[PDB]
């Protein structure tokens, strides 16, 4: 999709293993 | 500056360049006779080579290699003239 | 012979138009496989799918003197291929 | 953002046509100070280049 | 060097490739001066001989080498090293040594010759001494092409002599090697590093003076051969 | 293999030497002492080594098994001598004759060509097809012993 949305309020942590 | 000291420094620099060319031209002119490439020290002391992977270095990773490097050009085919291709039926 | 060279885009276009004249004259001679042996090396056209965008990116950097020639260079190269095809379907298996 | 790919963040917002001048200036600082950070092993002439 | 094989199908026409045609093949297959196969070629022939082989393509006036000259220039400047203090001796870069090697090869049959030979013509019952050129005109002419190509390569690129135009991320990989071999007990590492940095500029300055002396030597040879 | 002197003027003639295949195969196997005495015969080609290529060596021979047999007819480093022998001075086996090589060997070899270090050879794959081999020192030219691509 071409329409960007910022949503910093909920991100997966890049710099971590998964739970 | 007095022009004599810049002229002297340029004349020394042109020899210091020329005396490096005398090095490299003597190094290329130190190419061996095939007798020393083949490691033969006398005609009555005959020798062998072609017995190690270092005689014919393989293009393998971690050797002195460019992989896929060509030694010959792409072979351009040219046919026999048709006016001879007929005559091969007559032999 | 005198060691003269010019503005790169004009200098390259001059020699590419000259070697295109050898491509066209060796096509008009009927020697055809010669014109293949030239266009392989001029690289004005792709000959494998691998090189199509190599040529489309190069085409945006060619001069308009080269752009005007490309349609008849394509028809000459296609008639060279189409004539080598006719030659192969003519080399009957009772002698080849 | 989770990886801080500032050179990709700037391409995304250019393609999306979106331009906050504060975000754009922040991304040019993130890019300039990362190139200044990671080049620290090198001489000033080399880091200028 | 050209060859021909014949089979029952016709002529099979080919050549032995020179190291310069192998380099020309790699500059085309890597579409530029900087894939890893060019960085393998510089390890196979070594930096100085790879640089001398790049200079032929970089100096070339041929319309089919137009871009290959820029690709060979890119390969030469990138891969032929930098000026270094050996411990001590100044080792010039493969770029500098490659320029000395291409000039020694352009001049290879002429550099130590007299440009004359004395000859004796036999006009019947007279012998007549005369002084004539040692070098044929077409050999002055072909040496003048490659020497003007080299002069214009050196003049066009003259600003880059002494510029470390490398990607940042190489030089830590060099610095890490020398540190493994030194243990002066009570020696200050800051003063060691500061004198090592001085000694890198001590080599780069010697290389730039040497390159700019060779640039004027190439110029004097063009003017002397063109006069001849 | 036989040797003749054409005179120093190229106008004279005499026969200097003659050496039979039996004797060459004996000499080669008395140098390359781990190799069988098949690969030294037939000798399918001779080629001259120019005085632009060597002063110590003057002739090459090649076999159906790619073996280069280098010969000398003069004393070493006497380039003003006249031929007086036909001495086998070096044996060089083709590729694959290492104990660790994964590369295969020239065999059948019905044509060979040599001119300034470069060797070319034709060797039939089946009975219709040929393989052209190329071997040279252009990539290692100053190196001792000689290495080849």
């Amino acid at each position: 999709i071409k329409k960007l949305v910022l949503k910093n309020l909920n991100n997966s942590n890049l710099f971590s293993p998964v739970n | 500056m007095p022009a004599s000291t810049s002229a002297a420094a340029l004349q020394e620099a042109l020899e210091n360049a020329g005396r490096l060319i005398d090095r490299q031209l003597q190094e290329d002119r130190m190419y061996p006779d095939l007798s020393e490439l083949l490691m033969v020290s006398a005609p009555n002391n005959p020798t062998v080579s072609g017995m190690s992977d270092m005689d014919y270095p393989l293009q393998g990773p971690g050797l002195l290699s460019v992989p896929n490097l060509p030694e010959i050009s792409s072979i351009r085919r040219v046919p026999l003239p048709p006016e001879l291709v007929e005559q091969f039926g007559h032999m | 012979a005198q060691g003269i060279s010019a503005n790169k885009f004009v200098d390259s276009t001059f020699y590419l138009l000259l070697d295109l004249i050898t491509f066209f004259d060796e096509y008009h001679s009927g020697h055809i496989d010669r014109a293949f042996d030239i266009i392989e090396r001029l690289k004005l056209v792709p000959l494998n799918q691998e090189s199509v965008e190599e040529r489309v990116a190069a085409f945006r950097n060619f001069s308009d003197e080269i752009r005007h020639n490309l349609s008849e260079v394509l028809l000459a190269t296609m008639n060279i291929l189409f004539t080598q095809f006719k030659r192969l379907k003519g080399t009957s298996p009772s002698s080849s | 953002d989770p990886f801080k790919l500032a050179e990709c963040k700037l391409a995304i917002i250019h393609c999306a046509g979106y331009s906050d001048p504060i975000l754009v200036q922040t991304l040019w600082q993130d890019i300039i100070e990362k190139e200044l950070s990671d080049s620290v092993t090198l001489s000033s002439s080399d880091r200028m280049h | 060097k050209k060859f021909v094989l014949l089979s029952a199908q016709g002529s099979l026409m080919f050549h032995k490739l020179r190291p310069v045609d192998q380099l020309r093949h790699l500059l085309v297959s890597n579409v530029g001066g900087d894939g890893e196969e060019i960085e393998r070629f510089f390890k196979l022939h070594q930096e100085d001989q790879a640089c001398a082989t790049c200079l032929i393509l970089a100096c070339s006036t041929a319309a089919c080498d137009r871009e290959v000259s820029a690709w060979a220039t890119r390969a030469f400047f990138r891969y032929g090293g930098e000026a270094q203090m050996r411990f001590p001796e100044i080792v010039y870069s493969g770029k500098h040594n490659g320029i000395c090697i291409y000039f020694s090869r352009i001049m290879g049959n002429i550099w130590d010759a007299s440009l004359v030979v004395e000859r004796i013509f036999k006009s019947g019952n007279r012998e007549i001494t005369a002084i004539e050129s040692s070098v044929p005109c077409q050999l002055l002419e072909s040496v003048l092409q490659e020497l003007k190509g080299l002069q214009e390569f050196l003049d066009r690129n003259s600003q880059f002599a002494g510029g470390p135009l490398g990607n940042p991320n190489t030089t830590a990989k060099v610095q890490q090697r020398l540190i493994g071999f030194m243990r002066p007990e009570n020696g200050n590492p800051q003063q060691m590093q500061q004198e090592l940095q001085r000694k890198f500029h001590e080599a780069q300055l010697s290389e730039k003076i040497s390159l700019q002396a060779i640039q004027q030597l190439v110029r004097k040879s063009y003017q002397a051969l063109a006069l001849w | 293999i036989q040797v003749y002197d054409l005179g120093q003027d190229g106008q004279g003639m005499s026969r200097v030497a003659s050496v039979s295949q039996n004797a060459i195969v004996s000499a080669a196997g008395n140098i390359a002492r781990t190799i069988d005495r098949s690969v030294f015969k037939p000798i399918v080609q001779i080629a001259v080594i120019e005085n632009s290529e060597s002063l110590d060596c003057q002739l090459l021979a090649v076999t159906h098994a790619g073996v280069r047999l280098y010969f000398s007819t003069c004393p070493f480093r006497q380039p003003l001598a006249r031929p007086n022998t036909l001495t086998l001075v070096h044996v060089r086996l083709p590729p694959g004759f290492s104990a660790s090589s994964t590369v295969e060997k020239p065999s059948k070899v019905h044509r060979a060509l040599y001119s300034k270090g470069i060797l070319l050879m034709a060797a039939s794959e089946n009975e219709d097809n040929d393989i052209l081999w190329c071997v040279n020192h252009d990539t290692f030219p100053f190196q001792k012993p000689m290495m080849e691509t």
